[PDB]
Order: C-alpha cells, then structure tokens, then sequence
C-alpha cells in the first residue's frame, strides 16, 4: 500500500500552483483515487506496447505514445 | 555533370527539401508526389519556426538572460492568442502556470 | 546508429532573427518535436484529400487546402503568400 | 438652456484638433503674404502652386512647436495662461 | 501692408489648441505674428537667392526645400 | 556569351545593385568604389525600408483600413522609441500630432 | 524626359510584409523622399571617414563604421548582421 | 439580415424541454443565436472549403459530413 | 579594474563652476544630479572616440579621435589643432 506516499503536504503545494485558496480537509481521499485512476490507463497501454515489441524494459517511447492515443502530446522527451 | 548545388539554396530556404521529399515517399501518403509539395511544406515551416523564435527571443532580453529555455517558450506561447489556438492541447515539461489570480480571492 | 534530428537548421534560423541569443538543450528538444509534429498533421490531412478526389498524386494544391483548414485564419495568409513565392522562385530559377 | 462649464469645451476642442489633421491657415491671406514680403527683395516674382503648400507646412509646423513648449514653461511657474515672457524665455533656451 | 492682418485670431487659437494650450493670454498674438514674420522673412530670403542664382523667375518648391534644408530642418514629401 | 543575370538576383535583394553603384560615381564622395559598398549599403537600406513598413502596416490593420496613408506613418515613427531619435529632424506633411494633455489641466 | 524612382521596389516590399494591403500615392512619395535622405547621410560620413586615412577607395569597412556611428546600438546591431550576411552570399555566388 | 430572427422563441422553448430544463429565464434567447451562429459558420467555413478544392458549385452532403467528421462529430445516416 | 572613481568629483568643485556660472544659492541635491549628467555625457563622447580609435587599428586613443567626436555632435572645440 504505497498509496500514502503522496503526502499531504504534496497536495496542498499542486493546489497552490493551481490557484487554490483555502482547501477542505476531504480532498485528499478524492484525489488519490482520482490518480490512481488516471494512472492505470496509461500504464496498461505502455505495458501493451512494451510486450508486443517482445521487450523487457519500459521505455520512454512506450510512454510517448500511450499519452498521444488519449490526445495528451507530450513535449520534451524524445 | 555540372556542379551540384542544393534545392535549398535555389529556393532560398534553410530546412531540407531532399529530407521532406524522402520522408513523404517512405510515409506512403500516396503513391505518387508531385514537384512542387516539398518546397511548400518546407517554406511553411520555415515561418512556423521562425515565429516561435522570435518571440521567445524578445521574452528573453525582458529577463535580461541570454540563453533560451522552457520557460521562456511557455510564456511565448501562452501569450499569443494564434499560437494558444493551434497549441491548446501540448503539454510542455518544466513549462509551469501562467500568474493569474481571480479578484474573487485577492484581499478585500 | 547515425541519428536524425532538426537542430542545425533551428540554429540556422536563430542565428537570423536574433544573432545575439543562444539556445539551451531543453529547449531545442521542444522545438525539435513541435517540428514532427506540424509534419505529421500536414501530411495526414493532404493524404485524405488525395483519396476523397480519387487522385494518385498529392500536389500544392492539396498542401494549400490542408494549410487553410488546420493553420488560424492569420497564419494561413502570410505562410499561403510565401509559400507561392517559393514555387514561383524555384520554377523560374 | 443647458450650458457648459468653463473649459469643458476647450477640452473637446483639443481632442478634435489633436485628432484632425487638415491645414489651420486660410491659403488666400498666406499667399497674399508671402507675395507682400517677398516684393522686398525682387520684384514680378512668381511662384508655383506647390512652392506656397510647402511654404504653409512648414511655418505651421514650426509654430506648433513653439507652442508645445511654451506650455511647459507656463506649468513651471504654477500658472495656467502662457503670457509673452513664457515665450521669451523659451527662445531665449532654445537659443534661436 | 495690411496682408499681415489675414492671420486672424481664430488660426492662431487653432494652432494654440493643437498644441494643448487650455487658456491664451490676450497679447500672444502680436508676439505670434512677429515671431512668424521674421521666420518668413528669413526662409524667403534663402529661397529668392536660390531661384536668382539659376536665372530663374519662377520660385520652384526645391528652392524651399533647399532653404529649409539649410536652416537645419527636413521636408519630406513635396520632392528631393 | 552566357545570359545576363542581375547583381540583385545574385544578392537576393530587391533594391537596385546597379543603380546605387552609379550614384555613388556620380556624386563624387571619393575616387574609387569598392565592389561590396554597393550591396552592404542596398542591404541595409532594403532592412531599414521593410522595418518601417512593417509598423506601418499593423498601424493600418488596427485603423480597419486596407490603404497606408501618411497619418499610418506618422503614428508609427512618434510611438518607436529607436525610431525617434533617428528621425527627429525630420516632419512629414500632412502627420499632425499625437495625443496628449498635461494632467494638471484635467478636471477634479 | 524620365524620372528615376524607387516606387516598384517599396511596392514589393510591401507585398512581402503584407501581400493584402495597399499603398497610396502620398506614401510612396515620403518613403521616395525618405531613402534618398538616408543614403545621402551613410555617404556623406563614409566620404570623411575615407580623408582621414588618406585612402583612395571606399570600402565595406567604411561602411560598417558609418552605420556603427549613426544609426542607434540595437539597428546598427541588426543591419550590420544583414549587411554582413548578404555579402557574405554575394561573394560566395 | 433578420432571417436570425427565423429561429423564433417556441423553437427555443421546445429544444429546451427536450433537455429537461423545467424554467428558463427570457434572457437565454440571444446568447443561443449567438452561440449557434459560429457554430454554422466553423462548419460552413470547411463545407465551402471542401468545395472549392473539387470545381464545384453545388455543395453536397459529404463535404458537411466531412466538416463535422474534423470537428470531431461523425454524422450517421447521409452517408459515407 | 577601478571599482568607484566617480565618487572623486568633489562637492568644492562643483560648487566652483555653479560660482563660474554666477550661481548665487545651491540646492543639497544638486550633487548627485550634476553627477549623473556629467557621466552621461562622457559615455557618449568615449563611445565614438572609442569608435574611431578601434577603425584605425590603432591602441593609443589621440586628440585628434575626441576632435572629430565633438564635431559630430556640433560641438567644434578650438585650441587643440
């Protein structure tokens, strides 16, 4: 359970750089869920691209365009 | 067999049409591709480039730097109401916010 | 092995708009993307085009009608004007 | 009647000349002028249509500045209306 | 003669208004118009100089804009 | 005999190679003429001339209108800081003012 | 008799920087008016500049200095690039 | 014209039902033409465009299911 | 490298060339005011000096290099040939 280890104080500081003025101390159970879920859809179309290039290793490629197929282009990595 | 002078140099662009022609006969767009597609291509993003340079530039002497960075391309970009449009979805690492505040929260 | 990349020619054109300003390595990969990416975009819609006419060839006239629906309406102007400039220069050269 | 206050018009009347650009000078009284002064030093001269236009832009520029300085000078001294001392002392600065 | 008096007061609140006088003394007027006439004076003299010189009669606008030339200030669009 | 090509073209400027080149014989400013004054200077002049077109023109577009008339640039050159100083001897016909008030005149 | 202008070149400036707009007689007329002006003020110093040395032949050199001296830092510094740059593709052609 | 004025306030209201909306207050009508206007002339824009590209000069059915299939709305039924 | 010189122009000094000028009565701030212009007037000058003293090749700036400076600016100075 490595859920815990997006500490609170992490949270508050997104928040800041978002704006947020005052926070309600229930927002931090959402998030993680929400994270997680967010999480999941990329991992497991990483996962499918590493194994069907019969790969071991994750690579950032891999990453690269599991983002792109949600529309989510990402700049800077190669 | 006179001597040999770039494509580049003939229309008066800097990127390389030789690459874009290779690129789009071995992205089979088609089977055929005309003469004049590349130099096109080429000019567009010839201009594309040197827009976003100069931009970037200009933000740069405002931070009396001399080397451009990420930040300095975020700030270009979300500035300009043309280039916002055409890049609304990018994600830019290192990039950051803008600094906007709404008056709601500012103190009474 | 020998790789493929856009940075000489960004750093062609740096050195013309500003000769005094350099460039750091983050940097030139954002631009180095961003590049591929316009690419890809273009070539893909000239591609529907082509077919949707049931043509073989692409030719500037399906680069123009692709540049006038994916660039701005500003955009689309000044790239259109030189862009024909270069045509006009390269066939008369 | 409704009326307006002291200087409400004066102030619309400098932003529709500021925002105007014709000639100020009727071009009949000027062109009588410059023939008067010039019958000094030659006479029966004659002068093309576009040697008067040229004439009148310059003077009026130059007058335009003159006063746009003057205005500084009369601020200085915490008044409002220019007098010919403020003048004076503006061309005397300008060392004309 | 009396062609001094076609600058009426009217042109020379124009003139004051241009350049953002609110309120005008009643004696800069004489001050404007010999202020004016000396500068006139001065251009012409300049100008029919250059039009004897070239065995002229007709006083052209290059001759004004030589003249303006060499008092130090530029004209732009009337020739050259 | 080989087909003449024009000096400009090899430059690739737009200003006339041949008739700077001529004028600088004529007016006598020295007795020889080197062969790369002509194109520096053309060069520079063609920069110079884009320089202020350009400001011109987004002078225009912003007064909705489609012709630059003298006011279009008039408005240019008194709003450039750099500008100014390079051609603040000079008046143009027909140019008028910029607007301005001194605040002390404005009402409470 | 024939009267030499510059009107043509100005007018394909313009089409480069903004191929939709349009210039009116008056226009043409002041910027006619206003290159002869600068390039009578580049000659007039490279004429001193070349005295002073007791040379015979103006050159590029001179050029250079008369634009350093007149024209502001930040033009000076962007022409001198252009000058440079178009000599550059002069000489190698 | 006043043809905007064509889409009257009962056709408003029955759209609205449509969606559930219980009360509406007497302002929403201009914000809808408003919002319906650009949204004609985005698709209009690409019809045209699609048009001009084949010689024609009629506009047909495919060219309006291409311009929504690019704006990221697939049309079924017409064709295609 | 000098760090401050500036600092050298000296208050007596100055109030000796306002007496020169026939200056009755000084301001306290006047010093630091008539500091600032007198360093921006040297800047413009030793930038053109410097310009002509680099065109010739030459080390050491001269006389002659600060005379046609002036000049430039209107500012014809006489004693110095």
């Amino acid at each position: 359970d490595n859920i815990q280890g997006i500490t609170k104080p992490a949270i508050r500081r997104l928040a800041r750089r978002g704006g947020v003025k005052r926070i309600s101390g229930l927002i931090y159970e959402e998030t993680r869920g929400v994270l997680k879920v967010f999480l999941e859809n990329v991992i497991r179309d990483a996962v499918t691209y590493t194994e069907h290039a019969k790969r071991k290793t994750v690579t950032a490629m891999d990453v690269v365009y599991a983002l792109k197929r949600q529309g989510r282009t990402l700049y800077g990595f190669g | 067999r006179a001597k040999a002078k770039s494509r580049s140099s003939r229309a008066g662009l800097q990127f390389p049409v030789g690459r874009v022609h290779r690129l789009l006969r071995k992205g089979h767009y088609a089977e055929r591709v005309g003469a004049g597609a590349p130099v096109y291509l080429a000019a567009v993003l010839e201009y594309l480039t040197a827009e976003i340079l100069e931009l970037a530039g200009n933000a740069a002497r405002d931070n009396k730097k001399t080397r451009i960075i990420p930040r300095h391309l975020q700030l270009a970009i979300r500035n300009d109401e043309e280039l916002n449009k055409l890049l609304g979805g990018v994600t830019i690492a290192q990039g950051g916010v803008l600094p906007n505040i709404q008056a709601v929260l500012l103190p009474k | 092995s020998r790789k493929e990349s856009y940075s000489i020619y960004v750093y062609k054109v740096l050195k013309q708009v500003h000769p005094d300003t350099g460039i750091s390595s983050k940097a030139m990969g954002i631009m180095n993307s961003f590049v591929n990416d316009i690419f890809e975009r273009i070539a893909g819609e000239a591609s529907r085009l082509a077919h949707y006419n049931k043509r073989s060839t692409i030719t500037s006239r399906e680069i123009q009608t692709a540049v006038r629906l994916l660039l701005p309406g500003e955009l689309a102007k000044h790239a259109v004007s030189e862009g024909t400039k270069a045509v006009t220069k390269y066939t008369s050269a | 009647p409704h009326r307006y206050r002291p200087g409400t018009v004066a102030l619309r009347e400098i932003r529709r000349y500021q925002k105007s650009t014709e000639l100020l000078i009727r071009k009949l009284p000027f062109q009588r002028l410059v023939r008067e002064i010039a019958q000094d030093f030659k006479t029966d001269l004659r002068f093309q249509s576009s040697a008067v236009m040229a004439l009148q832009e310059a003077c009026e520029a130059y007058l335009v500045g003159l006063f746009e300085d003057t205005n500084l000078c009369a601020i200085h001294a915490k008044r409002v209306t220019i007098m010919p001392k403020d003048i004076q002392l503006a061309r005397r600065i300008r060392g004309e």
